[PDB]
């Protein structure tokens, strides 16, 4: 079906060794990185914090993460809630009008305390979240009638409730109520083949924002951007060389349904990568899911040796190594040996040093001449640190000095740096051999081009091209050369050197073994430049400044994971080739992954933003805050999924206070319709009057009136009422203002209730500013107890000034047998505290004027329509008909 | 074409100004057979291209399908001396859709 995996000619095929996956080496690859450090902090004494190091299960947190894809932020309901209800007093033409969406946000969230931040902003999010709730929905399927050849909205969609006023009325205001209710006509209700239905209702303002909002939304998305992202999706499939059917998708939409879309695919890649410390989690990730399924394949048996008659045998030289197994940890090194192959700057080799195993010497010798021509220690990227190449130089140096045949001369140098020295007759140099990370003298990438730039790439962040040794992918199947001329700098200076040295066996042995090595690579660079293409690949800045800070030993963010690896396992990864026969099952899963984590990421970070600037706007409620306050109370509101995918290394016990500031202030988004609502409701939000607690609190010596019962009925009628609620605040003159330090120090010297009464005797007023304080309300038909007609915006506890306040509402009630002077008492009683917010929640207007809030606009679709979620669609295997620029 | 809805109605139109349709430049295998009375409405009402629709998640899918294979018939006319004159005439004609 692919042309590179057809074998025409023994040579490349041979016995199946073993095979690996993505899923089963993403463990294995964080087990090894945590099983490191434990060892470590084991043998030695160390002095640091309690942290425990699991590993989790990694396709759980994917498969959870593809499932929070399915959820909806909306919801579909026939009918809006109420949103004011009535209170009928003994009056015959006025009532007390309530607006409920304030009496149900001031129940949301805890009392707000002055030693409690962390309690603080967990409130002020549970109440953005919950008017964020409560603002979005879509109506559908409402109720009408008939009336006079006109269509008339039921009252039950209205969000006025007035049921329990209707006996006390009068016929000609219940007529007149009559009337108004019948004049809600549907407009453009008397036509047919219609899709909405407009007509008029009541509803709070922050509620209406967001319900705008949303229906700008789903009006503004449509079928341009689900264009767009299959388009981006085919190129994606085109880079991936991935099979397409025969099947493709159209742009017709039938006429009752309307689609919705939450996502995009474009997905900012920058988003991922600035989360502190995330290299090992995204390269975790990575390997995760786009790792393809393959198998190790031994080179064939005949390359060694030859019969010519049955007790004729030509012998190898390496024959004992060859006739040997591996164990289980020599396995795992060779897992460790190809995972750092298959990712060039983010995993590093080491050497592993142990007293426990006895090796013959010259596996170690095969190993360093093995090792040079293997590994990559060029001049743009390396793969094994400086010591390991020292390692392996003097590995180089002690098979080259050590000769079982007759001795050639050799010429030393000045110095006693390894490797420098003239051998052989001919005088060849082996000064290049020894490492130099400036240039790559000694391995691969010598005098080769191993990092280009071809094409623009689906994803903006990355744009190289790896070829390992000079290796194109394009040599399986379309080849420059005949199998002589296959061949590069670095090798053919090995073979030239080892000649020189009067090895000539090991030299046959090794150009008998060259193309298999050179298919090796080419199949690693076609692996590593088709399926590993994603977000998580490392940014081209990173990769390029990865080789010079570790040249320069300068601090970096993106360090290296550095593993080890036995002498043997050289030799055993250097007789294997990885031949891939499945693409990974999430290949064509993973970018709505990305997308939902580039969201929620996202909208964490705008919620931090919001959030970083209380301390400047209210410096006395949050005297005792951290950032890393919000962001365990922004943290404990997420989903967990993406929690999990965050802290695959245990990073959250690392992040000081420097970090989460430096990436709050990062300006990068990712827009989706979650992200929208959430900002409209931080717009709608940043009001603290619509949030329920305010700083406007008043103390001034009030009288409870005493009226003149003269006339029973007239005082019936008036609708007489009470309450401490302020409809316009006192002049700045005659006012003082007091402070949280002030009152903090006038109380600890027991001058406050002094103060505060001397202000009183002179009929002032005084304010407890510059403190947020949550406000409650309530109603009263006797008069209410003591705790609430005469409290205090304080407590004795020293004094708390932020203490909860009670706005009330006192209704009188009088009947015939009261005499004129019934209500009228010899020592007065006295109110104190005052409250004043500019919003219009309690009002005594008239039943003529009930239904006088009709005054918002509501769209509905009808019954017949639908309405349906397309975001699960958003696969790469998908081919749109008609071609997009 | 079919992306717009305007697949059937072309090939209606093309057929109705008496034209000729080719579909691809695909090599096709060749099938003889021989009939002696009113073959079956498989050969001659059969077309070369299948054309499918489906719905997923309300998104319209559509499957276009070009055959392989063709056939060539030979029609031998018999006939008795019972027949009327004018027995084989009919007032609607019957068609074939295929030329190779």
């Amino acid at each position: 079906q692919r042309p590179e995996r057809i074998k025409t000619t023994p040579y490349l095929e041979g016995d199946v060794l073993s095979s690996d996956s993505g899923p089963l080496l993403s463990v294995f690859a964080l087990q090894e990185i945590m099983q490191k450090v434990r060892q470590v902090q084991a043998d030695y004494m160390t002095a640091t914090r309690e942290v425990d190091f699991t590993v989790p299960d990694v396709q759980k947190i994917l498969d959870d993460i593809k499932a929070l894809a399915a959820e909806q932020v909306y919801k579909i309901v026939k009918v809006p809630s109420i949103s004011f209800r009535h209170i009928v007093m003994q009056s015959r033409d006025r009532v007390l009008r309530v607006d409920t969406y304030y009496e149900e946000m001031s129940q949301v969230g805890d009392v707000i305390t002055e030693d409690e931040p962390e309690k603080f902003y967990s409130t002020i999010i549970k109440k953005v979240r919950f008017i964020r709730g409560k603002g979005s929905f879509i109506l559908h399927d409402i109720p009408t009638r008939d009336h006079r050849g006109m269509e008339v909205a039921e009252p039950e969609v209205l969000g006025v409730e007035f049921k329990n006023v209707l006996p006390v009325l009068t016929a000609e205001h219940r007529a007149m109520i009559q009337n108004a209710l019948d004049g809600s006509i549907i407009e453009n209700g008397n036509v047919a083949t219609r899709d909405v239905d407009v007509f008029i209702g009541a509803c709070s303002e922050p509620v209406y924002r967001i319900y705008n909002r949303l229906q700008g939304y789903i009006e503004a998305v449509q079928l341009q951007e689900l264009r767009n992202s299959i388009g981006w999706l085919e190129r994606l499939g085109h880079r991936k060389r991935i099979t397409y059917s025969q099947e493709v998708l159209t742009d017709f939409r039938r006429q009752d349904t309307i689609w919705v879309l939450a996502l995009q695919l474009p997905v900012n890649p920058q988003v991922v990568w600035d989360v502190p410390r995330s290299s090992i989690a995204n390269l975790i990730m990575n390997i995760a899911t786009c790792l393809p399924t393959g198998e190790y394949i031994a080179p064939n048996p005949r390359i060694s040796s030859i019969t010519l008659t049955q007790r004729i045998t030509t012998t190898g030289p390496f024959a004992i190594l060859t006739g040997s197994t591996p164990t289980a940890q020599q396995l795992n090194d060779v897992r460790k040996i190809y995972l750092a192959l298959m990712f060039p700057g983010q995993i590093i080799l080491d050497l592993k040093i142990d007293p426990g195993e006895r090796m013959d010497p010259a596996v170690r010798m095969v190993a360093g001449v093995v090792g040079h021509l293997l590994f990559t220690a060029g001049g743009r990227f390396t793969n094994l640190t400086q010591n390991m190449a020292r390692q392996l130089d003097i590995a180089l140096n002690d098979y080259l000095l050590y000769m079982y045949n007759t001795r050639v001369q050799v010429n030393y140098g000045p110095t006693g740096e390894p490797l420098d020295f003239q051998i052989g007759r001919n005088q060849y140099d082996c000064n290049v051999f020894r490492a130099d990370f400036a240039t790559g003298t000694g391995y691969n990438g010598w005098a080769t081009i191993d990092v280009e730039y071809r094409e623009p790439a689906p994803y903006v962040h990355a744009q190289r091209y790896i070829r390992y040794c000079g290796i194109d992918s394009r040599e399986l199947i379309n080849p420059t050369t005949y199998g002589i001329g296959m061949t590069y700098h670095c090798y053919n200076e090995m073979l030239r050197m080892l000649v020189a040295a009067g090895k000539d066996s090991e030299a046959a042995y090794f150009r008998s073994m060259l193309p298999f090595h050179m298919v090796r690579f080419a199949r690693i660079n076609q692996i590593i430049n088709e399926d590993l293409h994603s977000v998580f690949s490392l940014p081209d800045d990173m990769f390029n400044a990865l080789l010079p800070d570790l040249i320069a030993g300068a601090h970096q963010n993106a360090d290296p994971v550095v593993l080890d690896v036995s002498w043997i396992s050289l030799w055993f990864a250097f007789n294997r080739s990885f031949e891939p026969t499945h693409r990974n099952e999430m290949l064509e899963v993973a970018p709505l992954i990305e997308s939902v984590y580039a969201s929620e990421l996202s909208v964490m970070k705008v919620d931090m933003r919001h959030l970083s600037l209380m301390q400047r706007r209210f410096p006395d409620v949050l005297i005792q805050a951290r950032p890393s306050h919000f962001w365990k109370a922004v943290l404990n509101d997420s989903p967990e999924a993406v929690k999990a995918v965050m802290n695959l290394s245990h990073s959250h016990n690392f992040i000081n206070i420097r970090d989460m500031m430096r990436w709050v202030m990062l300006p990068s988004l990712q827009p989706s319709l979650k992200l929208a609502l959430e900002e409209e409701a931080w717009a709608a939000a940043n009001d603290f009057e619509d949030l329920m607690l305010t700083d406007q609190v008043y103390m001034h010596r009030d009288m409870l009136p005493e009226p003149r019962l003269d006339d029973i009925e007239r005082f019936r009628q008036e609708g007489f009422y009470y309450t401490n609620m302020l409809e316009a605040p006192p002049e700045i003159d005659r006012v003082v203002q007091y402070t949280y330090e002030i009152a903090r120090l006038q109380a600890n010297m027991g001058q406050f209730r002094a103060a505060l009464r001397r202000i009183m005797d002179d009929d002032d007023w005084v304010r407890f500013g510059g403190v947020l304080r949550t406000v409650r309300v309530k109603f009263y038909d006797a008069r209410p107890p003591d705790d609430v007609l005469q409290g205090l915006p304080f407590s004795y506890d020293t004094i708390k000034y932020a203490t909860e306040t009670t706005i009330f509402y006192l209704i009188y009630n009088v009947e015939f047998s009261n005499t004129p002077d019934s209500l009228v008492l010899i020592n007065p009683t006295y109110t104190m505290t005052k409250v004043f917010i500019n919003k219009r929640i309690v009002e005594r207007v008239r039943v003529g004027q009930i239904l006088a809030v009709l005054n918002r606009r509501f769209v509905a679709y009808k019954g017949k329509m639908r309405i349906m979620d397309i975001t699960q669609s958003l696969k790469m295997g998908t081919k749109l008909a008609a071609p997009t620029v | 074409q079919a992306n717009m809805g305007q697949f059937r109605a072309a090939l209606r139109r093309i057929m109705d100004d008496d034209d000729w349709v080719r579909f691809g430049g695909v090599l096709r295998t060749v099938r003889v057979k021989f009939y002696d009375a009113r073959p079956p409405d498989d050969v001659l009402q059969g077309l070369p291209f299948s054309y499918d629709t489906n719905e997923r998640g309300g998104l319209a899918y559509a499957t276009i399908k070009y055959a392989t294979e063709t056939t060539i018939f030979y029609l031998i006319y018999n006939v008795e001396f019972s027949n009327t004159p004018d027995s084989l005439v009919l007032i609607n004609p019957t068609y074939t859709m295929t030329k190779v």
